RNA sequence: GUAGCGGCGAGCGAAACGGGAAGAGCCCAAACCAACAAGCUUGUUGGGGUUGUAGGACUCCGAUAUGGUAGUCUGUUAGUAUAGUUGAAGGAUUUGGAAAAUUCCGCUAAAGAGGGUGAAAGCCCCGUAGACGAAAUGCUGACAACACCUAGGAGGAUCCUGAGUACGGCGGAACACGAGAAAUUCCGUCGGAAUCCGCGGGGACCAUCCCGCAAGGCUAAAUACUCCCUAGUGACCGAUAGUGAACCAGUACCGUGAGGGAAAGGUGAAAAGCACCCCGGAAGGGGAGUGAAAUAGAUCCUGAAACCGUGUGCCUACAACAAGUCAAAGCUCGUUAAUGAGUGAUGGCGUGCCUUUUGUAGAAUGAACCGGCGAGUUACGAUUGCAUGCGAGGUUAAGUCGAAGAGACGGAGCCGCAGCGAAAGCGAGUCUGAAUAGGGCGAAUGAGUAUGUAGUCGUAGACCCGAAACCAUGUGAUCUA
RNA sequence: UAUCCGGGAGUCAGACUGCGAGUGAUAAGAUCCGUAGUCGAAAGGGAAACAGCCCAGACCACCAGCUAAGGUCCCAAAAUA
RNA sequence: GGUGUAGUGGUAGGAGAGCGUUCUAAGGGCGUUGAAGGUCGAUCGUGAGGACGGCUGGAGCGCUUAGAAGUGAGAAUGCCG
RNA sequence: UGAAAUUUUAGUACCUGUGAAGAUGCAGGUUACCCGCGACAGGACGGAAAGACCCCAUGGAGCUUUACUGUAGUUUGAUAU
């Protein structure tokens, strides 16, 4: 049998040219009031999956 | 394709058993009695490979002694007048000499008595 | 080669870690899986994505977007390629897929403009991209659409 | 690659010219080795099993309790550890075939004919017709000759007799023109061939 | 492992396109027609007719045709399975009990596959290649007879084209799809259509378009599997292995029973298996004798170790000693002949092995000892490195041919070469943004791919043993209530 | 020897000694931190014996020598200095 | 291949080099003038281990290269004897 | 005539001390000719038994209930027969 993809990563990830991982951001649904507007524009910018993260995670979304 | 091992397990335990020979009993005939004490048996000889060295100046110095205060003279004032008078004869040379030549023994003692 | 002269080239075969078989292999007495634990059991470890609990990198992040069923992908021909082709030609899928350019005509060919065209050229594809446009026209070729 | 021909009767004919593209080339010996060990692999058949701890006729009884006696925990009379007892792992049935990239399969054996060209170890013929299936009369065109070694003899489809001529005798190996193989070739350490065998594998080829 | 499903978790997971293997399509109810009968319809027989570029009945035009068969102990014919026959080529010297080994000269091969034969045989034997062969019963395939199917062109005036059916509601299932927006299929229940200007589907649903025509039935081939039979093969086992069982094994034995479940192979070439004599009650020995060999004589080839002894060189009854090591007197032997072997008075130093532990001599754990057995493997995938081939082109999968092979064919498909974005879409740029702004991700910087190999990961028992337990059959009231 | 990239791990029970603090009874071979060392994973020499103290880091051989802490009347080498 | 300098305690653990066993393909060679196995030897190699002899034994087995693994046991209150 | 439990090997003293903190085995000192027989039972933290007290396991089983979620039955209604 080949892999299954974690198909909870593929719907929260993104692959790059260099292979890296693109990934929305936390604290950024519901509860606002309690943020203050510099976060929640820097929290709408799209940021990147970490290195020893990608290294726990690639097994599982190593193709997609 | 299988495998049994017939003559690896007895060749190798036949060397230890080999080593173990003059050992009381057990210790002669069984692999593991043996083994456990051909380790320790190595140990001891590493060990004792080094307190031989220790054990023989040791020895020599001890008759080095004897033979300087039937001079009048001790093994310490003896040694320190040869290194003044810059004589490099071995502790093993010396007691040897101390033990069949008492007359070269005597007369690096009276070097040393002059050095002093 | 003779049979009884075989050799590889060095590195290209490696001997095989053997595991549990004494202790100066190293590799020895726990098979590199170390003391108590988890992991140092038979069909141990866990999930590949687990962190004990603590709330997994994929559960703590929010899914982003859909899929259009209707999309359209297209092979890429980045107009270096068909510096190929003899002058005054024919450029078709089938001529890229006989070359063997593009093997997979996903839902056409498009072609862009990144690398400097030398050439006439009466090339025709699903779409083209402006830049691309310019550059053939300029060097003298003409544009279709299949 | 000129190659001298040679007669049925030994004398020589002449000279044949062959393709550089196959006879004379530089070696791959790695190339030659992957083949050797692949084609070996291949012959390999792979039948072979052992019976698990599942597969074995027994078990289910604990033999005794966990707890109580003085004896150690088992709990099947099949367990690894038993007079009987299933085998661990030990082998499966299992294939060790694998195909392997096609230039690299043709360079092998470009390589393989360019080293008995460079080593002269081919023979070359312009007949091989017998009217009946002798093997003497073979053995008396190999003395011809000269040969004394082991020796590959490829034929042209259809030369029913001749190969049958070789067919028994042991330092000869036999082979028609399309089965010709790497494992075959490197055997052998010369290569007798006739002109139309060497012409099918320059087109094949 | 995509699209989707999913406490959007764990996990689950398609289909179509494409490529191939195999290839075959046929019947019926109904309209109507003819016959019978009861009681103009309506049950039975036959004819007719099976469909979607709508079809058929019905009204007119000619063929009487033409091909096929998925049939028959109708036969013949050929082959094949179940017995089998034949099937070439060597004799001597050395060793030795024996020649098949050695040496000598030869012979043979459509036969040098294998096995046996006093030891290792191309030429001794069984056989092998090859060539012949079946009275009798089956089987297979053709060929004729029989049998069954097989028509064409206009019209649609009218009639028919599968009813408690499709569908809907409620409740449940299967579809990759867990009611969810839930199409599709099926079960129970209740209700409940039209029929050619008709009906269903195209993933709620409506319209348009396209495709098809259910509610009646059959249908070979490719596919899965082996109790078995024949011919065989193995980088499968070789008596703690391999089937539980190489031996009179599902046996002996255990159990009320269901049920569980062993151990145990080898003389010798050939029994030629020890006539006869002696000790002894016999067994068992000792001679003799067979035999190449009896320390090959039924416990039978070899015959380890633990263990039990016999003798002998050295030491040992004022000594404490993880039992050795180092030094060493004396004594006795003489080697893979080299700074020899054995023993050892006496002296110095020195608290076993494993596991697990901050730390174990440990009064923490395991091991009575010896011998055998006994634990990171494989399949499919992913990734990294090393190696090879080729190179911005690298490569085939299935399947066919072919030694159970290699190899050829097979380009469907896979990766990479262009990314960015949720997506539309644009494109070496794209997205965000009013924005030529800035910023993110990317390119100009470039190298990947197929195979092998090793490390590692995942799915499978996944490293080996070890629970109490859970579930589903069954067996037990000969004990006891 | 640091950094970056990638493969593979193991470790998340620590102990004592000295100095700095807490809790403690400024008691504990106590507990918890910091700091340095040692052990762990380190044999050897001294501390009688004695993981954790003092000296010192075993690649091997030597019937060679110089030193460390610690010691020099005997056990037991060295001064009855 | 040599000279010099510096280093070579080690658990978990990582890396690299190997010895040995069974089998296979090839090459080559040894065995009734006595193979393997068993046993004793005072032998060689840095180690795993490898030879040569003596006795036993009675028919198959080594050596070189490469490959494939049921590949190495001292402990499992391990199983069988 | 003929077992068994147990058993790492054993040429198996005492005091004091040390030390994983309670030593036949380490140290220092003392005592002790070698081998047994019958008796006793202080120790070998003796044997038997993977502590039943205790704690832990995101262990199990049985049981209770105004824990959760369900259900067989009981009952009421609608609908069909
Ligand atoms: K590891
Ligand atoms: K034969
Ligand atoms: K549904
Ligand atoms: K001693
Ligand atoms: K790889
Ligand atoms: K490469
Ligand atoms: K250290
Ligand atoms: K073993
Ligand atoms: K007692
Ligand atoms: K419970
Ligand atoms: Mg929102
Ligand atoms: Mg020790
Ligand atoms: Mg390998
Ligand atoms: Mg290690
Ligand atoms: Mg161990
Ligand atoms: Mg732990
Ligand atoms: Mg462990
Ligand atoms: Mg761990
Ligand atoms: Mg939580
Ligand atoms: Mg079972
Ligand atoms: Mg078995
Ligand atoms: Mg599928
Ligand atoms: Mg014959
Ligand atoms: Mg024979
Ligand atoms: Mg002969
Ligand atoms: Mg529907
Ligand atoms: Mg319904
Ligand atoms: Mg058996
Ligand atoms: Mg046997
Ligand atoms: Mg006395
Ligand atoms: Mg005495
Ligand atoms: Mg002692
Ligand atoms: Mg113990
Ligand atoms: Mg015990
Ligand atoms: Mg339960
Ligand atoms: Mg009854
Ligand atoms: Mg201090
Ligand atoms: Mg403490
Ligand atoms: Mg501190
Ligand atoms: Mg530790
Ligand atoms: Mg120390
Ligand atoms: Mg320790
Ligand atoms: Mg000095
Ligand atoms: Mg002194
Ligand atoms: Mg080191
Ligand atoms: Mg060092
Ligand atoms: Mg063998
Ligand atoms: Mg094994
Ligand atoms: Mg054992
Ligand atoms: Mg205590
Ligand atoms: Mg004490
Ligand atoms: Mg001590
Ligand atoms: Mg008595
Ligand atoms: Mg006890
Ligand atoms: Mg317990």
């Amino acid at each position: 049998p080949k892999q299954k993809t974690h198909r909870g990563l593929a719907k929260r990830v993104k692959r790059t040219g260099g292979g890296g991982l693109k990934r929305g951001r936390a604290f950024t649904s519901h509860r606002f009031h309690g943020k203050t507007k510099k976060q929640r524009r820097q929290l709408r910018k799209a940021s990147m999956v970490a290195k020893g993260d990608y290294k726990r995670i690639r097994q599982q979304l190593a193709r997609m | 394709a299988r495998v049994k091992g017939g003559t690896v397990t007895r060749k190798r335990r036949k060397k230890v058993l080999k080593l173990a020979k003059g050992y009381y009993g057990s210790k002669h005939t069984l692999f593991k009695s043996a083994k456990e004490q051909v380790m320790n048996s190595y140990y001891y000889a590493f060990r004792d490979r080094r307190q031989k060295k220790r054990d023989f100046r040791k020895l020599w110095i001890a008759r080095i002694n004897a033979a300087a205060r039937m001079n009048g003279l001790s093994y310490s004032k003896l040694m320190h007048g040869l290194k003044l008078a810059e004589i490099d004869i071995n502790r093993k040379m010396l007691a040897d000499l101390a033990v069949n030549d008492a007359a070269a023994f005597t007369a690096l003692a009276e070097q040393a008595k002059d050095a002093l | 080669m003779k049979l009884h002269e075989l050799k590889p080239a060095e590195g290209s075969r490696q001997v095989r870690n053997r595991v549990g078989r004494g202790t100066s292999s190293g590799n020895g007495k726990t098979a590199g899986r170390g003391q108590k634990g988890q992991k140092a059991r038979s069909g141990g470890g866990v999930r590949l994505g687990f962190e004990g609990g603590q709330t997994p990198l994929f559960r703590r992040l929010p899914k982003r977007g859909f899929t259009n069923i209707n999309r359209k992908d297209y092979a890429v021909v980045n107009l270096d390629t068909l510096n190929r082709f003899e002058d005054g030609t024919e450029v078709t899928p089938v001529v890229l897929k006989e070359a063997g350019i593009v093997k997979n005509e996903k839902a056409g060919i498009k072609v862009l403009a990144d690398g400097e065209l030398t050439k006439k050229l009466t090339v025709k594809a699903a779409k083209f991209s402006k830049s691309a446009q310019e550059a053939i026209e300029a060097a003298g070729g003409s544009i279709e659409v299949i | 690659p000129n190659v001298a021909l040679f007669k049925q009767d030994g004398t020589q004919n002449g000279e044949i010219t062959l393709n550089e593209e196959i006879f004379g080339i530089e070696p791959n010996e790695s190339v030659v080795y992957d083949a050797i060990i692949m084609q070996r692999a291949s012959l390999r058949q792979g039948t072979h099993a052992v019976k698990n701890r599942s597969a074995v006729r027994g078990g289910g009884r604990k033999p005794w309790r966990q707890k109580g006696t003085g004896r150690a925990r088992q709990g099947s009379i099949r367990s690894p550890q038993w007079r009987g007892g299933g085998v661990v792992f030990g082998p499966t049935p299992r294939s060790y075939s694998y195909k392997f990239p096609k230039k690299v399969r043709r360079l092998a054996m470009k390589s393989v004919l360019s080293d008995k060209v460079a080593e002269n170890n081919l023979v070359a013929v312009e007949g091989l017709s017998f009217d009946a299936p002798k093997t003497k009369e073979f053995k008396q065109v190999l003395a011809n000759l000269s040969i004394d070694t082991k020796v590959l003899v490829v034929l042209e489809n259809g030369n029913d007799f001749a190969a049958l001529s070789a067919r028994n005798l042991p330092n000869v190996s036999v082979v028609t023109s399309d089965n010709v193989s790497v494992l075959d070739v490197v055997s052998a350490n010369k290569v007798l061939a006739t002109q139309t065998a060497l012409t099918q594998i320059e087109e094949v080829l």
